[PDB]
């Protein structure tokens, strides 16, 4: 036994499932309009964006 | 045809302090990592390679700059940054707000450089998100070279010291400037010097003898405006090599190899992507240019 | 029979370059209605359909490459190829009316004459497309002297990938591609990519990561190295795939060919010939778009990579050392 003593610290992780309750009408939401943007046009394919 | 737009999501509302600097630079070029519409703020800065606690190495930062795509700002909304994109080869408006100010005109040439004069001026920190944003500097191609010319000379003469007026000052017609060297990592700036020791001593082996004899006929009496480097005295080495007789077909094989290795010195003195400006407005500070490929 | 001629009325008038945008001023602001492909944000609905976006797909960019037509001896160009190989136009002197010399990278491995262990795969394959190496050495008698003074990288003009090759007994026609994506002849609506043998290609960006930025571009580089084996001059051609930009890869290619620089230049402590100092050259074979996966293949075996969406843009030869 050497001169000093010592403490040891860990961490621990637990996969837990969770219950989320939310009261009524807590958030007012705004929903815009979807648009289409075409870009990165190549010779085998064309990429879009919505 | 093709669209170009990058809108940047941001997780916190910006302050009125930091928005006033971003409203000041509404036309500016900053590089960013990926090619998408949505983008995190941790790619917008140049400071992923140049942070405060990390010692910056401006050659490696400039080496970083040719990889990335470059982008121009459109608006600064108080939540989302909105940018437009630069692709080779596309004509686009560019507007210089860049603080160590130089003057451009129509039919000029440009380059993009890391900030080499004032980092605190050319970088703004965002205390709301904790991540800082670093702006590069756009420079005409003559001073685009001439700043890199001084920084390669500087790492040569900081290693010999193991004073400042000759090593840290970039010269130009009308103005002198101060390079920002307090903390520089020389190891990526010395591998460029490691290849310079390769090219330059090969060029000292295949030296044309007649073009050495030309200076022995020139600088002793014939004084010219651009030969004031030698100050009127021949170097001691040049008298030693000229003992051989001249012959034409020796130098014909030599001067082609002298020619072919100066093709290689493009690769070590490269800038970033270049910008050939065709039309520049003066009072509006706008311009028009096509982005060159790397 | 004019219904067959009515087909050419459709296809030729349908396939043209777009005409110049010229509207007289007396018509008014009708010219703004004649600008459709600059519009790039199309409206969407709750349930969009093709009939809502058949106008959106109609504007497409203008892409047409410029082909090359080569008339080759049937001995030099091996009669069977995987239809996407890379090419070279070697040129010495116009001696005939129209005869041309073309070099696949399997063929240039045979004129080289390097050791088997440098490329352990293609040596078996390139040994059965040709003879022992004198079937092609008869056409260039200066292959000893073109290596000494170092003029061989000045005589190659990189061409690109194949498109079509109609083969006869004595004369083989080769249709090559420049400026970009060559249209496939036999399969309609297909595109010929560039294929390299897996042995010749040397990747450059490879990390643990132990981060590099993305982009739109990655540039295939050609390389060609003068060296000496068995005290006889010989060449070595390697490829590179990197998007690091030209300022890095010249320093990166020096680290790949470190040993080749060292084993040669032990010789010149004794004899210093200025003609011998030239070492290698690097061309630019054109860009590749990002994140396209190179797909491995197998031919006869011979593993062969492939690059979809390849476009070609040839460059100069610059002498690195």
């Amino acid at each position: 036994h050497p001169g000093f003593a010592m403490t040891v610290v860990r961490t621990d992780e637990v996969l837990a499932e969770h219950i989320l309750y939310c009261s009524r009408a807590s958030t007012s939401m705004f929903v815009g309009l979807p648009s289409v943007v075409r870009r990165e046009v190549r010779s085998d394919a064309v990429t879009f964006e919505i | 045809a093709l669209d170009k737009s990058i809108v940047v999501n941001l997780t916190s509302r910006l302050f009125a302090d930091e928005l006033a600097a971003l409203q000041s630079k509404i036309g500016s070029v900053l590089p960013l990592g990926d090619c998408h519409r949505l983008q995190n703020i941790q790619a917008l800065g140049l400071g992923c390679v140049c942070s405060r606690e990390t010692s910056p190495d401006y050659i490696q930062i400039m080496q970083y700059l040719s990889k990335c795509t470059l982008a121009v700002l459109e608006e600064v909304r108080p939540d989302s940054l909105r940018l437009t994109r630069m692709d080779p080869s596309d004509n686009l408006q560019i507007k210089n707000v860049y603080a160590p100010f130089f003057q451009w005109d129509s039919n000029t040439q440009l380059a993009v450089l890391p900030p080499l004069f004032s980092r605190k001026d050319s970088t703004i920190v965002l205390e709301s998100n904790g991540f800082d944003i670093v702006f590069p500097m756009v420079v005409p191609q003559q001073l685009g070279h001439a700043i890199l010319q001084q920084l390669l000379v500087y790492h040569i003469y900081s290693k010999i010291s193991a004073l400042d007026l000759y090593t840290t000052n970039v010269s130009f017609m009308g103005r002198t400037y101060r390079l920002d060297v307090d903390n520089t990592d020389p190891r990526t700036a010395l591998r460029v010097l490691d290849d310079l020791s390769m090219y330059l001593c090969i060029l000292s082996a295949l030296v044309p003898r007649g073009c050495l004899r030309l200076l022995t006929a020139l600088v002793r009496h014939d004084r010219h405006p651009l030969t004031e480097v030698f100050e009127g005295v021949v170097p001691d080495e040049v008298t030693r090599i000229d003992l051989d007789q001249l012959s034409v077909p020796d130098d014909i094989t030599r001067m082609r190899v002298m020619f072919s290795y100066l093709q290689s010195l493009s690769s070590i003195f490269n800038l970033g992507p270049r910008l050939h400006v065709y039309a520049y407005s003066a009072e509006t500070l706008a311009a028009s240019c096509w982005y060159s490929p790397r | 029979q004019a219904e067959n001629a009515a087909r050419l009325g459709r296809q030729v008038l349908g396939l043209l370059p777009p005409p110049t945008h010229r509207v007289s001023l007396t018509r008014g602001p009708e010219f703004a209605r004649g600008v459709r492909d600059l519009l790039s944000k199309y409206a969407a609905s709750t349930r969009p359909t093709v009939g809502s976006l058949h106008e959106a797909l109609r504007q497409a960019p203008f892409r047409q490459p410029t082909y090359g037509d080569f008339l080759v001896y049937s001995q030099t160009f091996s009669p069977q190829e995987p239809l996407g190989t890379f090419l070279f136009s070697f040129k010495q002197e116009d001696n005939g009316s129209s005869m041309d010399m073309l070099l696949t990278p399997t063929s240039l491995f045979m004129l080289s004459g390097m050791e088997a262990a440098k490329a352990p795969q293609t040596h078996k394959v390139a040994g059965v497309w040709y003879g022992s190496g004198s079937g092609l050495a008869d056409f260039i008698p200066n292959l000893s002297e073109l290596m000494d003074t170092g003029e061989f990288h000045t005589l190659l003009t990189p061409v690109g990938p194949m498109v079509q090759s109609v083969h006869s007994t004595f004369v083989t026609k080769v249709t090559s591609a420049m400026k970009g994506v060559g249209l496939a002849r036999d399969e309609p609506r297909a595109h010929v990519g560039l294929t390299l043998p897996c042995d010749m290609l040397v990747d450059l960006d490879e990390s643990c990561p132990m981060r590099e930025p993305a982009g739109l571009n990655v540039t295939i580089y050609a390389s060609l190295v003068y060296l000496r084996v068995n005290q006889r001059p010989s060449m070595a051609l390697t490829f590179f795939q990197s998007g690091k930009g030209f300022a890095e890869v010249v320093a990166m290619i020096k680290d790949h060919f470190t040993d080749v620089i060292r084993t040669k230049y032990i010789q010149l402590r004794h004899e210093l010939y200025i003609n011998r100092l030239v070492f290698g050259a690097v061309c630019t074979l054109g860009t590749v778009p990002f994140d396209s996966h190179p797909v491995h293949q197998s031919l006869n075996s011979l593993p062969v990579l492939v690059f979809a969406n390849f476009e070609a843009a040839c460059g100069p030869w610059t002498v690195f050392l």
